[PDB]
């Protein structure tokens, strides 16, 4: 058994993340850590043996406590190209591995001049058809699932406009009800007082 | 490298399922995974040489073949609902402090084919409060009713792919979360420039690649057979 | 206690024999230890790691491409090496302490006459000491409390085969009225010697 | 090459033609266990030492597959020399002081033998028999050939003589060691 934590953690960018893992088998010898990236396969990432107890390389350290048989992981400066997840894996003999269940790291951008609003927009095909989107709030904000069956709400999402050095969140609400008005459709979430609402 | 094949594939109980892994790493060890949600990445056969198999922690269900150095398959004689996962093959060497992944093999075993549903997909145009208060366009794409989830959202701009001021779902959300056969939904955000939308010259894009039956496939009702297929959706800029 | 075992490094691109071994060669507990790696074609060692020398070295021709690469991969040079505590270390210590290094095994001693007694007639005496680990063991027959070295001989130590030895030791006689002759065993094994008596 | 103690701590032995592998832990002249390659076990030759030690059979079997590549590589490198047939010798010794009427085990060992494929069979008065027959693995000589002992069963008696026979490749006739 190869047991880690968090199963999920969230970051704000320039702050270390700090990976946990732990093990049972004291002969474990051998300790890589992969990194998987969405749509992709794991590749290794970084890996420590019982004989050291810190491995360095770049802004990623291991720090290994073999009496505890417990493991870290810290991404210094962590930026938002680190989005991942993380494997913690163990070998003994150098006989085949066997990994944990992974670690899902989210990097938070800081957003420099927030906005927040919450636009409607209709459909180019048939103008019947509508989307609220909240855009613009600060990374802060929590967009809460919708306690209404019926009523969809994604959940935030960091768009990067590179060309004009901006970045900005945003979620998307939609709904086959014929009440349903994009004024409260965020309600359920901490919305910031200062939102523009026009309609 | 190592590559798989195939890298999507509907199934149905019963059938017959065989996931091959080429690797050209002249490695010795070769290895097959799945993944899923609260699992990890669990081993299920290995291998250290042609002609020879080892079991992993959860071989049930499954046999492996070893016919060569370069090539180890996974089979799956009778495919069942409980085998739906992304596998990953991975190829090392002896002793090896390294393994070598394979991008994944996305399998849905189902029950039945008639709950497979292309996407429908709709873009939605920015409003003009939006861009009237920020000078700033955004797109909104919405990709719903299809099942299984296996799909690939992308925007094209003028007939080129774009990324930058481009953002999707990490995963698409149930449309019925009470339901175990539930359709799925996806959206994404296109972000330009108030001026680039205004102009009637720039058209917008929002393309899901959709992986479903084989135009092979048995198929007998009023709706057209949902095969791996493209379906998109359009805006044109305006003044 | 889980074994550990030596890592074959894989070679470079009517009967045929390869053999692989590790050898950990121990003195004074792990005191001094000493590990080589031997690789082997139809009988012939053709490239060996040997920690005093501290890298694979060809032993003949056959072993240049080998050793030469081996030694260019650190991650294959660094396991090689650390074989020396991750295995014999390690297996002598652990499992090795708790198994062959702790048993003991007490030796049977019998004493068979090889023809019928005739008093006054030549015979000879076999003391059968059997079953007994590990080999290190003293046999001396006695003919009323001295020590008899003329007429008496011991095989070779015998090794059964199944983590027991044995010693057979002869010895010529002529059995008189009143003598006893004794058998005596001294083992590991054995808080105080084994003493076993023959009364001709 | 001194020491008090030696500890063999993998030894593979690979053959072709016939996938022949063995996998096997030593110390001091005594085997530790064999790996049996088709029911990928460990089966330690003590069973006592078994419940205190322990060896993940996977080790062997790499390790097997490791050597199984390297023959077939230093085979095409040495211009597929083979390997010379050695005439093996055998020696037959009981377990315990030979009493008539009590159960005792006759012992055959078996020494330079090379290549490592033989049989070691046993006869009673020239009959085959076969009560309670138990081999060793092959075990390793400094000069790189093997010895092996074959156990037999037996109940001493005047009626009864011994054969050892053994066949292999470097023996033009089968060879019978007698007891």
């Amino acid at each position: 058994q190869v047991r880690q934590s968090p199963q999920s953690l969230t970051v704000w960018e320039g702050e270390t993340a700090i990976l946990n893992c732990s093990y049972e088998n004291s002969a474990f010898d051998y300790f890589p850590w992969y990194q998987q990236f969405p749509g992709e396969g794991p590749a290794l990432l970084i890996a420590i043996r019982s004989v050291s107890d810190k491995k360095e390389d770049g802004r990623f350290t291991i720090f290994f406590n073999k009496r505890e048989k417990k493991l870290s992981l810290h991404i210094t400066d962590s930026q938002p190209g680190d989005s991942a997840t993380y494997f913690c894996a163990a070998s003994k003999g150098a006989d085949r591995l066997t990994f944990g269940k992974g670690t899902q790291l989210i990097i938070q951008p800081y957003i420099q001049n927030p906005d927040p609003a919450v636009y409607q927009l209709r459909d180019s095909k048939s103008s019947d058809k509508s989307v609220c989107l909240f855009t613009d709030f600060d990374s802060e904000t929590n967009v809460s699932e919708s306690k209404d069956s019926d009523v969809y709400i994604t959940d935030k999402c960091v768009l990067d406009m590179r060309s004009m050095d901006f970045k900005s969140n945003s979620a998307v609400a939609w709904s086959n009800k014929a009440a349903f008005a994009c004024a409260n459709a965020f309600n359920n979430s901490i919305i910031p007082e200062d939102t523009f609402f026009p309609s | 490298a190592v590559t798989q094949s195939p890298r999507n594939k509907v199934a149905v109980t019963g059938g017959k399922v065989t996931l091959s892994c080429d690797q050209t790493n002249n490695h010795n060890n070769m290895y097959w995974y799945r993944q899923d949600t609260g699992h990890g990445l669990r081993l299920i056969h290995y291998s250290y040489g042609a002609g020879s198999t080892e079991k992993g922690d959860i071989p049930d269900g499954y046999k492996a073949s070893r016919p060569s150095q370069e090539d180890f398959s996974l089979i799956l004689e009778l495919a069942t609902p409980s085998q739906t996962s992304v596998y990953f093959c991975a190829s090392g060497d002896f002793w090896g402090d390294t393994l070598y992944f394979g991008a994944g093999t996305r399998l849905s075993v189902l029950e039945d084919l008639k709950n497979v549903f292309p996407p429908e997909v709709a873009v939605f145009e920015p409003s003009e409060a939006e861009i009237s208060h920020t000078q700033k366009a955004t797109l909104v794409c919405l990709a719903t009713g299809f099942y299984p989830d296996h799909v690939e959202l992308s925007w094209w701009v003028n007939g080129k792919e774009v990324h930058s001021g481009v953002c999707t779902d990490p995963q698409p959300l149930k449309e019925q979360p009470a339901l175990n056969d539930s359709r799925y939904a996806l959206s994404s955000r296109l972000r330009v420039s108030a001026t680039f939308w205004q102009n009637p010259r720039n058209h917008f894009r929002c393309q899901v690649q959709f992986y479903g039956l084989s135009e092979n496939d048995e198929w007998t009702q009023d709706r057209a057979k949902p095969v791996t297929q493209i379906v998109s959706a359009e805006a044109w800029g305006r003044a | 206690f889980e074994a550990q075992k030596a890592k074959a490094n894989k070679a470079v691109d009517r009967h045929f024999v390869y053999q692989f071994m590790g050898e950990c060669y121990f003195t004074d507990g792990t005191q001094r230890i000493r590990y080589v790696t031997r690789y082997i074609y139809n009988r012939e060692e053709y490239v060996r790691y040997d920690s005093d020398v501290g890298e694979h070295r060809a032993v003949t021709e056959l072993g240049r491409p080998d050793a030469e690469y081996w030694n260019s991969q650190p991650e294959i040079l660094e396991r090689t090496r650390a074989e020396l505590d991750t295995v014999c270390r390690h297996n002598y210590e652990g499992p090795e302490t708790h198994t062959s290094l702790r048993r003991l095994e007490q030796p049977n001693v019998v004493i068979s006459l090889s023809r019928t007694e005739a008093l006054n007639h030549h015979n000879t005496l076999v003391c059968s000491v059997t079953d007994f680990y590990p080999a290190k063991i003293k046999v001396r027959w006695f003919r009323n409390g001295q020590e008899e070295t003329v007429g008496v001989s011991s095989t070779q130590l015998i090794r059964n085969g199944d983590w027991t030895f044995q010693v057979l030791v002869m010895l010529e006689m002529t059995p008189r009225r009143g003598e006893v002759y004794t058998c005596h065993v001294e083992h590991p094994s054995l808080k105080s010697p084994i003493t076993v008596e023959w009364r001709a | 090459i001194e020491a008090d103690h030696v500890g063999t701590y993998g030894i593979s032995v690979y053959q072709s033609p016939g996938d022949i592998g063995q996998y096997t832990f030593e110390f001091d002249g005594d085997e530790l266990f064999y790996v049996d390659l088709d029911k990928k076990e460990t089966v330690w030759m003590l069973p006592e030492f078994g419940q205190l030690a322990s060896f993940d059979p996977q080790g062997g079997l790499q390790n097997i597959a490791v050597v199984k590549h390297n023959l077939g590589v230093l085979t095409k490198r040495s211009n597929s020399t083979p390997a010379t047939n050695e005439a093996p010798q055998a020696t037959v010794f009981p377990k315990s002081p030979v009493l008539l009427g009590q159960p005792n085990t006759l012992i055959c060992f078996v020494d330079n033998i090379f290549p490592p494929v033989i049989n070691i069979t046993w006869l009673r008065n020239s009959k085959s028999v076969a009560d309670g027959v138990y081999e060793t693995s092959f075990f390793v000589n400094r000069d790189y050939s093997f010895h092996k002992l074959s156990y037999l069963t037996f109940i001493p008696s005047d009626d009864d003589i011994y054969d050892c026979k053994v066949e292999h490749w470097g023996l033009e006739e089968p060879v019978l060691k007698h007891w």
